[PDB]
RNA sequence: CUGAUG
RNA sequence: UAACUAAGCUGUAAAAAGCCCUAGUUAAAAUAAAAUAACCCACGAAAGUGACUCUAAUAAUCCUGACACACGAUAGCUAGGACCCAAACUGGGAUUAGAUACCCCACUAUGCCUAGCCCUAAACCCAAAUAGUUACAUAACAAAACUAUUCGCCAGAGUA
């Protein structure tokens, strides 16, 4: 789906996200899920650059509190 | 203890003696371990030759002197006259590949010989001298 | 013979501007003075598809072909009188001739003003 | 790791000159094969000759 | 009709493939410290593929490199030289246990 | 398997993905003959070759009131009926 | 197998030659 | 009714994307004398080793912290039309669900 | 820089290095060769112990000296090295600057051959 | 831009001019080419002793 | 011959200790392959035989790392069956 | 090492 | 080919024969071949080719096609040169009833360079070239079964 290539983008700048996957709760939502929520309406906001719609959702994440570690 | 099995090469300013005298001053024990025969001779640094035997010269036989006892006992028997001329540590250079090789290695320690040093020395041609044809045709 | 002179500054560096204003080192660098087989070869092939043919750009023509391979059996048989022995090479000109001469028999048979 | 194993064996398939002849067909067995037992050889022969450097002597 | 149906697109992880110790470097004739980590140190034999982990086309440099210093006169063929000895060691191959 | 390609949906990373609108659409179908079976008194064995849910299928069967093979499945068991089981015996109506 | 008339053909090969170096 | 594309598209493991080095809370559902069968949910489940600290709170039904690093072991041999297949998953254990 | 010359001279003084640099190079340009740049690489101990003009040579000088130069004349001047009584091993090679680097793209995953027998059931 | 890169190198060719003082400066001015490398894959250089 | 003495195949001793250096130079040579050289340069061998033995040499080299392969990938399932008597 | 035939 | 040391060296399951103008170490041209790399699979039409450098260079805007043309591993022939080493033949020594064989020693043609011939191989990857397909479908074994355009061959076995 088009959502896997922000995926990819997440886990290849963060990585594994904070909150460990639950596979058992049917419907679970990850930190890569909120970041891919955040950036379909970052898209639908008008915004066409990738790292306009990239590190805007990266920062928008902290609204909620919650911690993202960027792996050098 | 950092020891290095390396050689200690010349070209290096390390301080490691042997009785006083330096890794080049000190005598070379050439064992050519031949497939029927295994001949010592120990020679000084400046190439010159203070003892010599072999396995035909000890009274052995024909296929008595390619066994590893006879080796064995080369190496005491070369042992004994190098000690005779003052030699307490040598450098004993391995020419090819025989089965008297590591006893007369061990037979020069039970004659009385310090190895410091082993160095393997077998003529291996790059592709060189074609040898001889196989057996069992 | 053709006699490419050893100056010819070739094709690779002469369609560029400011090229004879340049010393007298670079031209001999970049001539065919330094150069190889293959720049004389190109020299010549440029020299003949200019000469023998109409349509420079129309490469893939039939005739065009066959100038491109004369020069190649002229080459191979300029290395043929140097190396006698060199059996690879005279099957690469014995069978270039054939295949001109393919070449040939079909421009005859389309086009003979051309083939003549 | 493995050795490759594109381009050698002889198949229609395959345009070049074969690289592998293989005896048996390269195929997984499900057993591995039976440990070889070491060919034993003679001991005490250094202690042997230094017991009859004894009775050479004396 | 359905907007959740999975789109032919390209893998998105994708891993990089991995690079040879010399991926995008210039191997040398000249540099004999460069030629002497991939010999051994003790009869000079040139390691393989499974000892040095080069992908294919440096393996064939590395060797036609030594090949070549050795001939013309800047590489020792029977040992290494002394003075490369203490060089980083790249290769896989491990002589005392 | 080869015969498994019309029965998936795709491939997840490696990891085939079966469809389940033809995986119900068979499931009924499924459901409704052996409840059919069932109910014309007809004699049917669950059949596993798993040791991890075998104890598990041993009481589904027994709970069901059928029967249940989760074991060494013998050689001659369904063709050799007469000379296995017994003198004249009665073959499932039913393998699941 | 094709050995047997390998070895057909080899021994008819070997007496022919021997036949031409007698005569 | 909700289609089967829809539900799998937002189901969490098309959300873990590939498997490698992922968290995931799995349990443990069996217990071997030193092997820990734990299933972390996604199809199989990985066995583990009993650590040596807090050895003993490792119980049938605990929750732990894993760290997948394959789905499935299956490779290919010489000679062989399909994978072997080893009908488990590798994982790590790292900790029983710190909270 | 098109050819190379990997000089060994002979272990002498600096005037005497100097005059041998000079006269090698004077034969270099008189074949028709213009010299691009000539490298000092030091003087190092030799690898092997070289037999040149019959002389024993356990030391030696390292030079590089590169240049334009046509395709006929390199084994003239290979000739004239080979009859100078100061040098030990000349040798004329390409420079490894005239090839271009190729993308060293890396190790590419090749996959176990498949199909290489038939399903015949063994 | 390749005859504009070859001109600049043409002023630093060696000549019969510049063949006494090009023989001195080589001959006071050594070069190495010598560099090893790691399991990283990262040069190396010599020239820091 | 040409090359410095000393150098080459050349391992010190420990203390003494020759029968460990003499298995260490040893393993240096077998690491090496120049044992299996000697030994087989001793009778000349026909280019045919060569090619066959590198031919059955690396057969039997694919064959070993596939098998140890998959000994090294079902070593899991060594473990004690939890399901017995099921 | 060697050692034929029915 | 020289110098020091020793009376032995080589040789095999074991011996004998042979060399003691022999053997070990230190220096050494010429010839022949081209360790590891190579667990690589590239080049060439095939044969074949992997020590280094340089020059020339690997046909066809690409179907098949001879009895025509050009090549063609080893062995062999002619003339000239080289000859470290190996080695047909041969001569000695073993074994054997015999051994004009396997095993050991010495040596020759030959293998090496130039020029000219000879044109044969289990020259086989026993699978023809060119474009394809994975449909129907396992004589057996082996390298799975087949299409379309062609060329070259095959009519029981021995004789041959
Ligand atoms: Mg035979
Ligand atoms: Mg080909
Ligand atoms: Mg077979
Ligand atoms: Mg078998
Ligand atoms: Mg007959
Ligand atoms: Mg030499
Ligand atoms: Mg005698
Ligand atoms: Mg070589
Ligand atoms: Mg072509
Ligand atoms: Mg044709
Ligand atoms: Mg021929
Ligand atoms: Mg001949
Ligand atoms: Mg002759
Ligand atoms: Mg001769
Ligand atoms: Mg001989
Ligand atoms: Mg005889
Ligand atoms: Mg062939
Ligand atoms: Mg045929
Ligand atoms: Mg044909
Ligand atoms: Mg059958
Ligand atoms: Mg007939
Ligand atoms: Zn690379």
């Amino acid at each position: 789906y088009h959502e896997d290539r922000i995926r990819a983008k997440f886990y290849s700048a963060y990585g594994s996200g904070p909150k460990a996957f639950d596979l058992f709760n049917p419907n679970f939502k990850s930190t890569c899920q909120r970041f891919v929520e955040k950036y379909i309406e970052l898209q639908r906001l008008g915004e066409t650059d990738e790292e306009k719609l990239f590190v805007e959702a990266g920062k928008a994440l902290l609204a909620e509190g919650v911690t993202l570690r960027r792996v050098g | 203890s950092s020891f290095s099995i390396y050689p200690p090469i010349p070209g290096q300013e390390n301080s490691l003696r042997w009785a006083g005298k330096k890794f080049e001053e000190i005598p070379i024990a050439h064992i050519k371990a031949s497939y029927n025969n295994t001949q010592i001779q120990v020679v000084s640094a400046a190439h010159q030759p203070l003892a010599h035997a072999s396995c035909g010269t000890e009274g052995f036989r024909n296929a008595k002197k390619g066994t590893g006892i006879a080796a064995q006992t080369a190496g005491i028997a070369a042992a004994a006259k190098a000690t005779g001329k003052g030699v307490t540590h040598v450098r004993v250079v391995v020419k090819g590949l025989g089965p008297g090789r590591l006893s007369a290695i061990k037979g020069l320690t039970m004659g009385g010989l310090e190895v410091i040093s082993i160095t393997d020395n077998t003529p291996i041609p790059h592709n060189g001298c074609r040898p001889r044809k196989a057996r069992r045709l | 013979q053709d006699d490419p002179p050893p100056s010819m500054l070739l094709l690779d560096y002469q369609n560029v501007p400011g090229i004879h204003k340049v010393d007298d080192v670079v031209k001999r660098l970049l001539s065919l003075e330094m150069a190889n087989q293959k720049e004389k070869l190109k020299i010549k092939k440029m020299q003949l598809m200019n000469k023998v043919l109409e349509n420079p750009e129309d490469t893939s023509s039939l005739e065009a072909r066959i100038v491109a391979l004369t020069v190649k059996i002229r080459n191979y048989e300029e290395h043929m009188q140097k190396h006698r022995k060199d059996k690879a090479h005279k099957r690469f000109l014995l069978m270039s001739i054939d295949q001109r001469k393919k070449m040939l028999k079909n421009l005859r048979e389309t086009n003979y003003a051309v083939f003549e | 790791a493995t050795p490759s194993l594109r381009g050698r064996l002889a198949r229609l398939g395959n345009p070049r000159r074969p690289i592998l002849k293989p005896n048996k067909p390269l195929i997984l067995a499900n057993h591995v094969g039976e440990r070889r037992r070491e060919k034993g050889e003679a001991t005490c022969i250094t202690e042997m000759s230094v017991m009859m450097a004894c009775w050479k002597q004396n | 009709s359905n907007e959740d149906l999975p789109v032919p697109m390209e893998n998105p992880y994708k891993e990089p493939l991995k690079k040879c110790i010399l991926c995008e470097k210039h191997v040398d004739y000249k540099n004999v410290q460069l030629l002497s980590q991939f010999i051994s140190p003790f009869t000079g034999c040139i390691y393989g593929r499974h000892i040095t982990g080069l992908c294919g086309k440096k393996q064939k440099e590395i060797t036609k490199a030594i090949k070549r210093a050795q001939i013309l006169g800047f590489m020792p063929v029977t040992y290494k030289d002394p003075a490369y000895l203490k060089d980083p060691k790249v290769c896989n191959i491990k002589y005392r246990e | 398997h080869r015969f498994m390609e019309p029965y998936l949906f795709g491939s997840r990373l490696g990891q085939d993905i079966i469809d389940l609108e033809q995986t119900a659409a068979h499931l009924q179908l499924a459901l409704n003959f052996t409840a059919h079976v069932a109910y014309r008194e007809g004699i049917i064995l669950f059949v596993s070759r798993h040791r991890q849910f075998a104890h598990l299928i041993e009481t589904t069967a027994r709970d069901c009131g059928e029967y249940a093979h989760t074991r060494y499945f013998k050689g001659g068991l369904l063709t050799n009926a007469p000379l296995l089981l017994g003198p004249g015996v009665r073959l499932p109506d039913l393998i699941i | 197998k094709n050995i047997l008339k390998i070895r057909r053909r080899k021994m008819n090969h070997h007496k022919y030659r021997k036949l031409v170096k007698r005569t | 009714v909700e289609s089967f594309a829809s539900m799998l598209r937002h189901s969490p493991l098309t959300q873990m994307g590939p498997a490698k080095n992922k968290l995931v809370i799995g349990q443990i559902f069996h217990i071997v004398e030193d092997d820990l069968y734990i299933d972390f949910g996604g199809k199989f489940h990985c066995v583990c080793k009993r650590p040596e600290v807090d050895g003993e709170k490792y119980q049938k039904g605990t929750r732990v912290r894993l760290r997948l690093l394959d789905l499935e072991l299956t490779s290919r041999f010489l000679g062989a039309t399909t994978d072997t297949t080893i009908l488990e998953a590798d994982a790590v254990l790292l900790g029983l669900q710190e909270s | 820089p098109r050819y190379e010359l990997a000089l060994i001279l002979k272990a002498m003084q600096r005037p005497e290095t100097a005059a041998a640099l000079k006269r090698t190079l004077e034969a270099l340009m008189d074949r028709g060769a213009v010299v691009r740049n000539l490298e000092n690489l030091g003087e190092r101990m030799l690898p092997y112990k070289i037999s040149a003009h019959n002389q024993r040579h356990s030391r030696g000088g390292y030079f590089l000296v590169d240049f334009y130069a046509p395709a006929t004349t390199v084994e003239s001047m290979m000739e004239h090295l080979s009859r100078d009584i100061d040098v030990i091993r000349p040798n004329i090679v390409k420079h490894p600057l005239t090839q271009e680097v190729k993308e060293c793209e890396g190790i590419v995953p090749v996959p176990l051959e498949e199909k290489l027998y038939s399903t015949k059931k063994r | 831009q390749e005859v504009l890169q070859l001109q600049e190198e043409a002023k630093t060719f060696i000549t019969r001019e510049n063949l006494e003082a090009r023989v001195e400066e080589a001959l006071d001015s050594p070069k190495s080419y010598n560099w090893a490398i790691t399991r990283e894959g990262l040069v190396v250089r010599p020239q820091q002793k | 011959a040409n090359h410095l003495k000393f150098i080459a195949r050349t391992v010190m001793v420990q203390e003494g200790n020759v029968e460990g250096a003499y298995r260490t130079l040893n393993r240096i040579l077998t690491m090496d392959g120049l044992i299996e050289d000697i030994k087989r340069r001793r009778y000349y061998e026909k280019p045919c035989r060569r090619r066959q033995r590198e031919s059955y040499e690396t057969c039997r080299r694919i064959y070993n790392m596939e098998m140890a392969r998959k000994i090294n990938f079902l070593m899991r399932k060594n473990r004690a069956d939890p399901w017995q008597g099921c």
